[PDB]
């Protein structure tokens, strides 16, 4: 049931990011409308600008959380599917990997690590060969819906919003400003 | 008619208005005395006369009401305020009081007020139920007070340099550490002009000592 928890957590994160983008766009539109007006409204415009960066930072945080949760749910599903595929065909797999995977229960750390590395890159040539001959990879039947609503990749509108590289100083400054903005909005 | 309207008039109007109302020699005395005499003359006629100003509470409730344009100078035109309505309306120092005023009776030489119709530019009942200033919790400065006029003035360079040097916002506590003959007066003048132009909503006060 952990996969379902990751899935609806990702759904909630996506909804929150869409909402954040919604008020960010609304604030930008109304700021442009007020700027186009004849009135000066210097303080109005300055605090509206500050609201603009606060909303932009909130959008960035929401998009980052959504991307992280999407990657987490994808990783969880990969782990589950590959684990029970092991439980299915691991005897034949280890038979194919027999000449170096034996003795793992008593081999030294360096020997175990090097054998694991050899297994990994051998799997690399096998996998790249299968991708080279090129069939159409299909989703796992058991979790097809859960992994297809989230999408193959996170939405590009979330990826392009995570290139700012904010510093930690800016991070807590923006957190404090967002808290103050929420308090002011409550009043 | 307004007492403030009289006080905003120049000094020469005593010839135009005071003499026309039957006064004899208002030419030679201090301006507040001219105002007192004209307003007494008009009050003897009997029409309603307005009044307004800032309240002052003495040590024994012997309240007075001064005018802003006179720099709160203690003069004959000050409006008497008895402790009775001070207790009734829960007034204190700094309250802006506007309404009826009463001609003085025998033994009194100050114009008392009949009834107030505005307190702090608000209804008396709405002004009564307002919490004290010190009970309010302070904070840091949030709203920026931009000093850039934006009109392209020839003196706007001072405001621009001010914006680049030290940001000013609502609620700050500012100091201008300057020697004599450095430009304090017109720096404050530019600050006041920029505040009046960019931010007409905020109340601007300038105080000058000695
Ligand atoms: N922005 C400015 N543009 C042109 N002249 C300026 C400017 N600022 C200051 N000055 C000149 O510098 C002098 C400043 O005069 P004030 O501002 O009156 O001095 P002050 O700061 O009031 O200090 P006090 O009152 O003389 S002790 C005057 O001679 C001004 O002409
Ligand atoms: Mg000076």
């Amino acid at each position: 049931t952990a996969l379902q928890q990751a899935f609806d957590t990702c759904q909630n994160n996506k909804a929150a990011w869409l909402q954040r983008k919604n008020e960010l766009a609304a604030a930008e539109q109304e700021y442009l409308r007020l700027l186009s007006g004849e009135g000066r409204n210097v303080s109005r415009l300055d605090e509206l600008r500050n609201i603009i960066e606060v909303r932009k930072w909130q959008v960035n945080q929401a998009a980052g959380r959504y991307i992280r949760s999407h990657e987490a749910v994808q990783h969880i599903s990969i782990r589950d599917r590959l684990n029970d595929f092991m439980q299915q065909h691991g005897t034949a797999l280890a038979a194919a990997l027999a000449p170096e995977l034996m003795g793992y229960s008593e081999l030294t750390a360096i020997a175990r690590n090097c054998a694991i590395q050899r297994a990994t890159d051998a799997l690399r040539e096998a996998l790249l060969s299968w991708l080279a001959k090129g069939e159409k990879i299909n989703y796992s039947a058991q979790d097809s819906d859960i992994l297809t609503t989230i999408g193959f990749r996170p939405d590009v509108a979330s990826v392009d919003d995570s290139r700012e590289k904010f510093t930690p100083a800016q991070n807590m400054i923006f957190s404090r400003k967002s808290a103050q903005l929420a308090s002011r909005q409550s009043v | 008619m307004n007492l403030t309207e009289l006080k905003n008039t120049p000094v020469s109007e005593l010839i135009t208005l005071g003499e026309n109302m039957g006064l004899e020699n208002l030419a030679r005395m201090r301006k507040q005395d001219i105002i007192f005499a004209i307003l007494k003359q008009h009050a003897k006629s009997g029409e309603d006369i307005f009044g307004d100003g800032v309240l002052e509470i003495l040590q024994d409730g012997f309240g007075f009401l001064r005018s802003a344009d006179s720099s709160y100078l203690a003069g004959p035109d000050d409006i008497y305020v008895s402790p009775s309505q001070i207790r009734r309306f829960n007034l204190r120092t700094g309250d802006t009081i506007s309404g009826k005023i009463r001609p003085p009776k025998e033994g009194e030489r100050y114009f008392a007020l009949l009834k107030v119709n505005e307190v702090n530019f608000d209804k008396p009942e709405n002004a009564r139920n307002k919490i004290l200033f010190e009970n309010l919790t302070p904070l840091h400065a949030n709203s920026r007070l931009r000093m850039e006029r934006g009109n392209g003035s020839t003196e706007d360079l001072t405001a621009r340099v001010l914006d680049l040097a030290s940001l000013i916002g609502r609620g700050q506590r500012g100091l201008i550490v300057a020697p004599p003959k450095a430009g304090k007066t017109m720096l404050l003048q530019n600050i006041a002009q920029s505040i009046a132009y960019n931010h007409p909503d905020c109340v601007l006060m300038v105080l000058l000592i000695d």
